[PDB]
DNA sequence: TGGAGAATCCCGGTGCCGAGGCCGCTCAATTGGTCGTAGACAGCTCTAGCACCGCTTAAACGCACGTACGCGCTGTCCCCCGCGTTTTAACCGCCAAGGGGATTACTCCCTAGTCTCCA
DNA sequence: TGGAGACTAGGGAGTAATCCCCTTGGCGGTTAAAACGCGGGGGACAGCGCGTACGTGCGTTTAAGCGGTGCTAGAGCTGTCTACGACCAATTGAGCGGCCTCGGCACCGGGATTCTCCA
């Protein structure tokens, strides 16, 4: 499955940024879970706004207004 | 702009702001106000950037420097708290 | 032989009437002497509507059981049952406020 | 795009420092970003009190809604001496 | 995060909200930043939870707790 | 008068809240937290009304600073 | 709002739309979709409400009433995180 | 104030279940508040694809976007069927 | 294994005032023309996204093993809960003052609409 | 080609006054909670130990990365042009406040039933 890409190195590098010192074996698979739970609520929004403007590429400008919808806003991808 | 000692476009704001219909009417007094604060805050924003990026020892301005910015004034990071 | 409950289940009675209760949970006359006194700062000699402090008392009761109950959970994960000043504040600091 | 106008303030600020096209494009976001919300606070409360004008009254309020604390009030200042110098 | 995993997890996951969809790699590139930001933010908070309850090893149970108080589940 | 949100309404918040055990030194948080989220409200209150050249705080203006914090309330009109 | 088959009304939301400056021009479609999107919502919660105030053998809606209709179901909490 | 229609909505799905003064002015800004934010999101969307003109298809998109999951299906198939039903 | 004090609920008797229906009537919802134009549609350009496929290699993966530490156990004591007493001010009803919310009217001044120009 | 400038008229704004509604400020008085003090027990916690599992280094895949190769799907835009929506106006009826009634509910008394400790 491509869910098993983010692999032990990823989550472990994600949680020294994070502050976590030692981590335990069983964090991978609920931070996979919440990495996929995060990654459906963005891709919902951005789909619709794509499918709004009768489009079939999704580009960086729908992915920043779901993500600023979300009140996570991002700069520098556009807008 | 020129006129009131502002860099930023009065005329292109009033455009702004006519064109989004955020009114019907808008005064002539508001654009002006509104480019003042934008600069504002523009000045504050750039120049907290620039001191951060000088503990750097770097001559020019990366998304690093803004980040360190923004995170470290309270104000700005209760402004800018969920900003990537 | 007087019957005195054990220290514990009065609490948990309270809780349970508590919660099937619906009424407000704060004296009314010093919230509003509250509410005077820190709008006073803001602008002098202002006039509240009662509704308007009315619904200042109910914005802030339900903050507080919101607080309140983000905080027991804070407690009851590190194996304690008294919550206190520190789980208040990680409740706090988790939200962003 | 407000490019020039940022590059401007930036060199104003600090003539010796530069800046690349990602931080400028992400200046330009944020500078469009605070402009959809005061524009966005001056529509809401030109709704509430239903008056179709807006003027750098309703601006200022806006101000003072968005912006928290020292900022808003060196927004505030800023705008009324902006206003000021102009209707002069 | 590797770039290309991440690319076909976001595919895989857009395969089900709508079927042949084509993403720009800004779109992308912005999406995996995102991620990363608020994976980070989430670890900090869970930091805070684990030392708030005497350990150092986060544990599943940090996690939940994290987001819970935010209301993300 | 923050010192008027006396010990048992604080107890009976908690006691609504869930909370089985309350140690000693919640109070002075609670009614610290109290005065700051009633700050918060109350600035924004405030500035609505004087935005309308009033000198009397209305529902109205409590409720639209209640949800500009993300504290929607319903209920007392809009 | 009778062609239509709601018992919202059609020509009030489309006044409001108007009158609101959400945007230029309303088209035809927009106040009929947006009523029936409001009258499914009111009914869902009217629903759920009157259904938790035969539990509790009231036959009066109240504000707990609607309370415990909106924090017993999953979706109009998620839609309804933020409000009292 | 939705009130009138409100009570007839509940006098459809409960035609013996009354309702109180306050629960009447908790529904009628429950409308008021999932109005405002449908036609503020249909107004960004149409702001952002510069169409001057709201059609059902923001109103659509707008409702995919605020109700979430099962809400968000049976609003937007009741939104098409009585666009449906209108047009015919 | 039952007994005893505290606490809550069943049946029935009161009152109450707010929900429920009536009804002017007035202002907004429509329906019929009329007109200006944005959006539907077709068609053309080509930008950029997708798929193959080989060569590199850093990164993920599996194993071994030691040591930090997470969790169960235990006893000290301290400080919070339950409680009886007192004291204090929230709170209910009266009562007026009047200060500011709320139009109503009128003037007058400021901004949108139109035409011309240039950085 | 959007920003600047000048001319023109038409409607929002500021102001005055008045009307009266709601808020502020008292005052008397019954009384329901705050304040306080006194056991005591129970949970906070500080130390202990032991077994579990996680970090690190090492050897060995393996899929990411790049680059080079190709195509071609649809973004992006322009040109018509017609069905749509704004505007206006006579019409009329649906929802608004203000009148009423009455019945479902609030709450208590007497008594019955159930709950937390305890011998």
């Amino acid at each position: 499955d491509n869910i098993q890409g983010i692999t032990k190195p990823a989550i472990r590098r994600l949680a020294r940024r994070g502050g976590v010192k030692r981590i335990s074996g069983l964090i991978y698979e609920e931070t996979r879970g919440v990495l996929k739970i995060f990654l459906e609520n963005v891709i919902r929004d951005a789909v619709t706004y794509t499918e709004h403007a009768r489009r079939k590429t999704v580009t960086a400008m729908d992915v920043v207004y779901a993500l600023k919808r979300q009140g996570r806003t991002l700069y520098g991808f556009g807008g | 702009s020129s006129k009131a000692g502002l860099q930023f476009p009065v005329g292109r704001i009033a455009r702004f702001l006519k064109a989004g219909k955020y009114a019907e009417r808008v005064g002539a007094g508001a654009p002006v106000y509104l480019a003042a604060v934008l600069e504002y805050l523009a000045a504050e924003v750039l120049e907290l950037a620039g001191n951060a990026a000088r503990d750097n020892k770097k001559t020019r301005i990366v998304p690093r420097h803004i980040q360190l910015a923004v995170r470290n004034d309270e104000e700005l990071s209760r402004l800018l708290g969920t900003v990537t | 032989k007087p019957h005195r409950f054990r220290p514990g289940t009065v609490a948990l009675r309270e809780i349970r009437k508590y919660q099937k209760s619906t009424e407000l949970l704060i004296r009314k006359l010093p919230f509003q002497r509250l509410v005077r006194e820190i709008a006073q700062d803001f602008k002098t000699d202002l006039r509240f509507q009662s509704s308007a402090v009315a619904a200042l008392q109910e914005a802030a009761e339900a903050y507080l059981v919101g607080l309140f109950e983000d905080t027991n959970l804070c407690a009851i994960h590190a194996k304690r049952v008294t919550i206190m000043p520190k789980d208040i504040q990680l409740a706090r600091r988790i939200r962003g406020e | 795009t407000y490019k020039i106008y940022i590059f401007k303030v930036l060199k104003q600020v600090h003539p010796d420092i530069g800046i690349s096209s990602k931080a400028m494009s992400i200046m330009n976001s944020f500078i469009n970003d605070i402009f959809e919300k005061l524009a966005g606070e001056s529509a809401k409360l030109a709704r509430y009190n239903k008056k179709p004008t807006i003027t750098s009254r309703e601006i200022q309020t806006s101000v003072r809604l968005v912006l928290p604390g020292e900022l808003a009030k060196h927004a505030v200042s800023e705008g009324t001496k902006a206003v000021t110098k102009f209707t002069s | 995060i590797r770039k290309l995993p991440f690319q076909r997890l976001v595919r895989e996951i857009a395969q089900d909200f709508k079927t042949d969809l084509r993403f720009q790699s800004s779109a992308v590139a912005a999406l995996q930043e995102a991620a990363e930001a608020y994976l980070v933010g989430l670890f900090e908070d869970t930091n805070l939870c684990a030392i708030h309850a005497k350990r150092v090893t986060i544990m599943p149970k940090d996690i939940q707790l994290a987001r819970r108080i935010r209301g993300e589940r």
